[PDB]
RNA sequence: AUCGAGAGGA
DNA sequence: CGCTCTGCTCCTTCTCCCATCCTCTCGATGGCTATGAGATCAACTAG
DNA sequence: CTAGTTGATCTCATATCAGGAGAAGGAGCAGAGCG
């Protein structure tokens, strides 16, 4: 059942939770994928300091 | 800080590099003077490593120490390995 | 009160201007800001007086632009309750008197001044004359006054001031 | 006096939702009970219908 | 029900009304032997009984 | 402290039925208890009764921050699901610290 | 739309 | 010689935590919380 | 200017089982000084 076109999925400014003005969790709803607490500490490892404010502020919830 | 005693490494760090690479082509993307020659270059980063390489961009890296002074070093000062 | 005082400000700077004139540009940056300016705390500034340091230009990260601390002598101008001070008049009217304090304009109601100068508008020039017609305050009068109030309206600041203390009068 | 909509719609609710107990207890009740049919091919239908399940816990790590 | 087909999935539990005795490693009884009573047709839960023995000490 | 309607901000259905946050409905609660509390301490109520009102005020109070109070009854809403107490929306996984910073 | 539950993927 | 002040141990609460990300379906959710008389007032709609 | 009508706004009034692990309090108590 799991074919790629039911999977494959993008966003750049779609829609946003109501509550936390962050995007959506779903492709179904057009949301956006998670940058989560692992991929935080991964980033903290390299160092990106201004990708992960990217990441975790300007692109989430400015 | 006596600046004529600088305790910090004299080569710039993997990190010092990336900040200073993005904020350059970041400037240089805002209609900013460019301080070395251009063949064809019209990608601002392509710029900004060239300015490196040069010793060509007029920046200051302010590292602050722990104990809370800091340590000027201009870009042209540092050692650019990679 | 004609004052010199040094006064600190931050600007940012686009990258266009960093250039190989940079010093310049933050300095008329800086006088085209605040030449003519005003603010109620430090009262109007009528003009910078001498730019005394410019600090280091802190690149912001993430914005191209790059902010420098200035420190610049200017001289301010700012009116006080019971200070007594020299006046133009420009205007009188029934509703009351309006003279010119340098850039401020001041309004003083009838019954501020004291009783004895009337209302005259059948006079040529609207004029305020006493029962003696001796004094004579009218328009382009240089006349003294004690400033009682100040207000600040869009960060412009208007002052009111009283004729009735002794010895305010016709210069 | 016999309101009958108590059996029909606990019947029904029960096995709509799968929390196996009274409307009302929604948290003590026993949920994953009376599952969808899977109807993705017939092999998923026959084991479905034959599935059995051990109550103990998913967050038991014993 | 509403057009949605439901499975009832078989769960699995301990048989009741037999005697079953277990030794809890951390616990103050050494042994414990559990029986979940239940009559023939169910009308109440399973009321389970415990006869334990106290550890030793 | 009564939040603003940001934090519990009042979703539109399908429809129009306007649904509230559960810290909505709890402070609905809060403010019926508080308003009849206050009328029995202005007019006819026993000293009883007054602590029944504070007794319930103190529980709408304290599950409207904290719901999962041990050995005290879990705050309801209709459908029977528990409120999310402004604790819940941030304790651990899936709370503003860890599922939202 | 929300919430919950379930079924799944790596 | 009877009281105090420990401070050790056993038990008891009590409270916190339990991988990451992702897809889909399915059921419930309702929440509804009036009414009108009087006075006030400010704007037209006429005079 | 003068009434008069018409909304809006607001006040008022009517009713009766296969967790675990650690940290904190408390209690029982053995014992040491010591009044």
């Amino acid at each position: 059942k799991h074919m790629v076109d039911d999977k494959i999925h993008s966003r750049a400014r779609g829609p946003i939770q109501i509550l936390n003005r962050q995007p959506m969790e779903g492709r179904s709803r057009d949301g956006g994928l998670r940058f989560g607490e692992m991929e935080r500490d991964c980033q903290i490892a390299h160092g990106a300091a201004q990708f992960l404010r990217e990441r975790l502020f300007e692109a989430s919830d400015p | 800080q006596a600046n004529q005693k600088r305790i910090t490494t004299p080569y710039m760090t993997k990190y010092e590099r990336a900040r200073v690479l993005g904020t350059r082509a970041l400037q240089i993307a805002m209609c900013a003077p460019v301080m070395v020659e251009l063949e064809g270059e019209t990608d601002p980063l392509l710029i900004a490593m060239k300015e490196l390489k040069a010793r060509k961009i007029p920046i200051i890296i302010r590292r602050y120490l722990p104990d809370g002074s800091y340590e000027d070093w201009g870009v042209d000062e540092l050692i650019i390995s990679d | 009160m004609f004052y010199h005082i040094s006064l600190e400000h931050e600007i940012l700077l686009h990258p266009r201007y960093f250039g190989p004139n940079l010093l310049n540009t933050v300095k008329q940056k800086l006088f085209t800001e605040v030449e003519g300016t005003c603010t109620g705390k430090y009262g109007f500034v009528i003009a910078v007086t001498t730019i005394d340091n410019i600090g280091a230009g802190v690149i912001q990260p993430g914005r191209g632009f790059v902010l420098y601390p200035v420190k610049y002598k200017a001289i301010v101008f700012r009116p006080f309750k019971g200070e007594v001070v020299d006046a133009v008049v420009t205007q009188v009217n029934k509703v009351g008197l309006f003279t010119e304090i340098g850039p401020m304009s001041c309004f003083i109601s009838r019954h501020s001044i004291p009783s004895e100068m009337e209302f005259d508008p059948n006079s040529n020039p609207p004029c305020y004359k006493t029962m003696d017609e001796d004094i004579v305050i009218q328009q382009d009068d240089e006349i003294r006054l004690k400033i009682v109030g100040t207000r600040v309206d869009k960060n412009d600041i208007f002052a009111i001031g009283s004729l009735m203390d002794d010895y305010l009068g016709l210069v | 006096a016999i309101k009958t909509r108590i059996i029909s719609d606990g019947l029904k609710y029960s096995l709509a939702t799968g929390n196996w107990g009274d409307q009302k207890k929604a948290h003590q009740a026993r949920a994953g009970v009376s599952q969808v049919l899977n109807r993705l091919t017939f092999a998923s239908t026959l084991s479905h219908l034959r599935r059995l399940n051990s109550p103990i816990g998913r967050d038991g790590k014993l | 029900i509403n057009g949605s087909e439901k499975v009832l999935i078989a769960q699995e539990k301990m048989a009741t009304n037999t005697v079953y005795v277990f030794a809890k490693k951390d616990s103050k009884y050494a042994y414990t032997g559990e029986c979940r009573s239940c009559l023939e047709n169910s009308s109440r839960p399973t009321s389970t009984i415990w006869v334990s023995m106290l550890a030793r000490g | 402290p009564v939040p603003p309607l940001s934090v519990r901000p009042a979703v539109v259905m399908q429809g129009s039925a306007r649904n509230q946050d559960d810290l909505t409905h709890k402070l609905a609660d809060i403010v019926k208890i508080n308003n009849q509390l206050r009328r029995n301490e202005q007019n006819g109520a026993a000293a009883h009764v007054i602590a029944e009102d504070v007794k319930l005020l103190q529980f709408h109070v304290a599950t409207m921050v904290d719901n999962e109070l041990p050995g005290l009854p879990r705050a309801m809403q209709k459908s029977g699901r528990p409120l999310k107490s402004l604790k819940q929306r941030l304790k651990g996984k899936e709370g503003r610290v860890r599922g939202n910073l």
